[PDB]
RNA sequence: AACGAGACUCUGGCAUGCUAACUAGUUACGCGACCCCCGAGCGGUCGGCGUCCCCCAACUUCUUAGAGGGACAAGUGGCGUUCAGCCACCCGAGAUUGAGCAAUAACAGGUCUGUGAUGCCCUUAGAUGUCGGGGCUGCACGCGCGCUACACUGACUGGCUCAGCGUGUGCCUACCCUACGCCGGCAGGCGCGGGUAACCCGUUGAACCCCAUUCGUGAUGGGGAUCGGGGAUUGCAAUUAUUCCCCAUGAACGAGGAAUUCCCAGUAAGUGCGGGUCAUAAGCUUGCGUUGAUUAAGUCCCUGCCCUUUGUACACACCGCCCG
């Protein structure tokens, strides 16, 4: 799905979400800590996701705020 | 007759004039030496704390 | 990576916004070195955020531009990638901190305004914020670079490296310069 | 302007010019040699790989778009 | 390396021109005078070329259970300019992939899969592993 | 590397030197880009070159390679005259000879007073497209 | 108190929670095999990416569609009648994701060519009710919406390479979407075989883009006009090109005056795709994902419309009604 930056992000969120949902089960709770830590303070959304998503277009112009032309007379 | 620059801080942010609506009034506290006080019209977006670069540096606008 | 989190291979740290005032709306890194000038970046919401963005990055915004280059940035982090690259090898030094120079050196301390002044309009002389002097001077370099570049043979990597290295130190070679000094010259009259 | 016409083929001269100058600059691209010599642009080109030889100029990033050379290794 | 392993660009690179010292591969007479796609603004720079699709074709099929001509000509195909219109798809040759993946066959490299579509052969799957081996190995760098 | 000739005349054209050969051949009417393209490869040139550089031979083997294309794996749909009519031919006009073509078959329905023919000798138009409002100036 | 707004409904993101799934997938076997050696090992054997086996394996995480919960500006801190609210900050999807629904009352707004809605009128056998053929498509000139462009952030050739909204035949009367083999440079031709579809076309292996080369700043390789010849497809019939291709001919255009549209976040802009029209025919419209900024964060200056107060010889209402 996506494209090709669209799922570099995706990867990238996905690696570090497992890395601490594995240390979260397995190891203990201060070491997953502190790579959230790591994580969300130099971040990039590691660990969340971000929610921007398209926005639908209207009729009377191609794109979704974008209003097509006019010339009055 | 004259020349020299001025740093100044933003104290507080007053409000906007232009009738276009786009100089924003300012305070600011005179960086050099605190005990002075003046208002500054200003081009961009000005957010407290943040400096000035006062040419004039006696001037004191208003309205316009 | 893990020992200090450098650019795309340079250092955050070290670098000093040489300008009080300036000092973050220019935003390298009171922390926040990253890797790369590309980011999810929701800057827009708010009217100050901008300020967070890193300077880097804002600058390998404001480079793609012109209705065919819109939304380029791959093409735009190539461009700074390579620029950065061009601006060390002419002086060493961060060529991050040559960046952050032209840009401190660029905005417009004073501007001028079109006051309404009843019939024969006057202009009246202002003072420029700090956000409006970073966001002035990063269009200045791009667009300085960018007009350079576009019937000459050298690529805009290379006229950008020398847009920015030229403003680093205010040579006033560069176009960025030159403009800056134009606007400032009259805010100073009209008043 | 600006009107450029280039000199597209070796003239010997022009050859040593090219290995008696190059040395000096420290950038070094397409354009450049296009400008301080006359040559062609695909003649510069070949110019720059043969350069590279084992090299007067070297290597910072021949991006697929730009080679971007420096000056040869010197003191 | 699996085939896998090795980038693509250098796997193609290395494999093209193995196929090239074989000597042994076939080749439409033509290959002098083809485009390649209809969508193609001339045809291809290294008249050398033929080789480099077989060893990418070789390379997508490995990858995939099977694959057909159609589906080449789209990949080849690139963007055609309609000129006053837009610009749209224009899946690429079918003669060149045709050939390509018959004489590819002669090789062994691949073979009609069941239900339609070429699939890689072992004799095939092990060649194509065998080099990309050989590319790892060169080095570095 | 070494010089020389810049200005060449081939079949009665000019071709610029400097420029490179496929590209300076084009100048030639009938040899377009796909053309001349197909032509040098046929010839074999190094392709990586200056229509300046390159021998006399070399010469006359893109000529004579351009004037009988089919006999040398050319084929004849990449030709500008198939399918003659008078003769069937096939054909690949050249030089100064497409001009000539062009006015014969003007001519030809202009003499049988066809409406193209007609279209052409008023100096409008022949495929099916409006008049009214464009091709005004 | 009610009406519009709102609440209301719809769509889409946060739910390792819920109940589930062979016309959806995943894990993980059993996994052997194909099986490659890719590395290691002399090899048996170990680790390894996929396809295929399918199973009395297991699952619901991705996928799915149903029910569930979350946002109330909730807490906190400044500001304000210390109120209504405003701003910053935390958790976290952050107060404002984006539409649909529209009153009182109007208009000589548009529509008789949507109407077997319709009046009157007109016509009605020598029809103003159908077939053959043309116009609608006639070109000194102006206008509007658009498309494509003006190149080295590019034009090119090889090569990396991922999607999404949607769609189909077995039809109100003639007919579908099409993978795969072969022939042809192409355009396309030809032989098959599945699919009322979450099964198949289609892990929509898209395109921008990314990249290793070439070009080199020349209207040139930017641009693709116009024209000539020619190949094929739709149709009984394409000539007035339906369209597509192949070659050739290779235009203006090297940044746009007076003016002027539209726009605040997946937004502008680039970029492909699918649906409607449809036998054939997209430069269109109409969505959809992809790549994704610059920039106000406000205000009433211009413009437009409604809020008071005020003036009015206006009231078919300034596009209105005053002197010689």
């Amino acid at each position: 799905g996506g494209g090709h930056v669209a799922q570099i992000y995706a990867i990238r969120q996905s690696i570090s979400k497992a890395l601490v949902a594995y240390y979260q089960k397995y190891v203990d709770e201060a070491s997953k800590k502190e790579i959230k830590d790591i994580l969300i303070q130099y971040d990039r959304t590691l660990l969340v996701a971000d929610p921007r998503r398209c926005e639908s277009k209207k009729f009377g112009g191609p794109g979704a705020r974008a209003r097509y032309q006019k010339s009055y007379r | 007759r004259v020349q020299p620059i001025k740093l100044a801080r933003v104290t507080k942010v007053l409000g906007r004039t232009g009738s276009q609506g786009q100089c924003t009034q300012v305070r600011v506290e005179f960086m050099d030496d605190t005990s002075r006080s003046i208002i500054r019209n200003v081009k961009g977006p000005v957010r407290e704390g943040d400096v000035l670069t006062l040419l004039e540096s006696e001037r004191e606008a208003r309205r316009l | 990576t893990p020992d200090i989190k450098l650019f795309g291979k340079w250092s955050t740290d070290d670098v000093q916004i040489n300008d009080i005032s300036l000092q973050d709306y220019i935003a390298v890194k009171e922390k926040y070195a990253k890797y790369l000038p590309h980011s999810a970046g929701r800057y827009a919401a708010k009217r100050f955020r901008k300020a967070q963005c890193p300077i880097v990055e804002r600058l390998t915004n404001s480079m793609m531009m012109h209705g065919r280059n819109n939304g380029k940035k791959l093409m735009t982090v190539r461009i700074v990638k390579h620029a950065f690259e061009i601006i060390h090898l002419l002086t060493g030094e961060n060529p991050l901190q040559v960046l952050v120079n032209a840009i401190i050196n660029s905005g417009p301390r004073e501007d001028s305004t079109r006051i309404g002044r009843a019939g024969t309009v006057r202009r009246q002389a202002v003072d420029v914020s700090p956000l409006r002097r970073v966001n002035q001077a990063i269009w200045l370099l791009c667009t300085g670079a960018r007009e350079a570049a576009f019937r000459n043979i050298k690529t805009i990597a290379e006229c950008l490296a020398d847009e920015l290295i030229n403003a680093a130190k205010g040579s006033s070679n560069s176009y960025a310069i030159k403009k800056k000094d134009e606007l400032e010259r009259v805010a100073k009259s009209n008043r | 302007r600006d009107k450029l016409n280039n000199l597209v083929l070796f003239d010997k001269a022009t050859y040593d010019k090219l290995c008696k100058e190059v040395p000096n600059y420290k950038l070094i691209t397409p354009a450049v040699v296009s400008e301080r010599l006359k040559i062609r642009g695909s003649l510069a080109r070949a110019a720059l790989q043969e350069l590279l030889s084992k090299g007067l100029i070297k290597l910072v990033s021949k991006h697929r778009a730009q080679v971007i050379y420096t000056r040869n290794t010197k003191g | 390396v699996t085939v896998k392993d090795v980038n693509q660009q250098e796997f193609v690179r290395a494999l093209a021109a193995f196929l090239k010292k074989s000597g042994k591969l076939k080749v439409p007479e033509w290959v002098d005078t083809v485009k390649l796609a209809k969508h193609k603004e001339l045809a291809p720079y290294d008249e050398n070329w033929f080789y480099t699709r077989a060893a990418s074709t070789a390379r997508h099929l490995y990858l995939r259970g099977g694959a057909g001509v159609g589906s080449m000509t789209k990949i080849y195909g690139g963007r055609q300019r309609n000129g006053v219109m837009p610009s749209h798809f224009s899946r690429g040759s079918k003669s060149v992939a045709r050939r390509v993946l018959q004489a590819l066959e002669g090789l062994k490299m691949v073979e009609k899969d069941q239900d339609w579509g070429r699939k890689l052969t072992p004799q095939g799957q092990r060649d194509l592993d065998r080099i990309a081996g050989q590319v790892a190995a060169a080095k570095k760098k | 590397p070494e010089k020389f000739q810049h200005i060449l005349r081939v079949l009665n054209t000019n071709i610029d030197g400097r420029r490179k050969i496929a590209f300076a051949i084009t100048a030639i009417k009938g040899v377009g880009r796909r053309y001349a393209h197909v032509v040098l490869r046929k010839a074999d040139i190094d392709l990586t070159k200056r229509a300046g550089e390159l021998t006399e031979d070399e010469v006359e083997r893109v000529i004579t390679i351009m004037q009988n294309p089919r006999q040398y794996k050319i084929p004849d749909w990449f030709l500008n005259r198939q399918k003659d009519v008078k003769d069937g031919k096939y054909s690949q006009v050249l030089a100064n000879g497409l001009d000539n073509k062009l006015r014969e078959d003007l001519e030809r329905l202009k003499k049988i007073r066809a409406h193209r023919g007609l279209r052409h000798f008023w100096g409008l138009r022949v495929r099916g497209q409006h008049t009214k409002t464009t091709g005004r100036r």
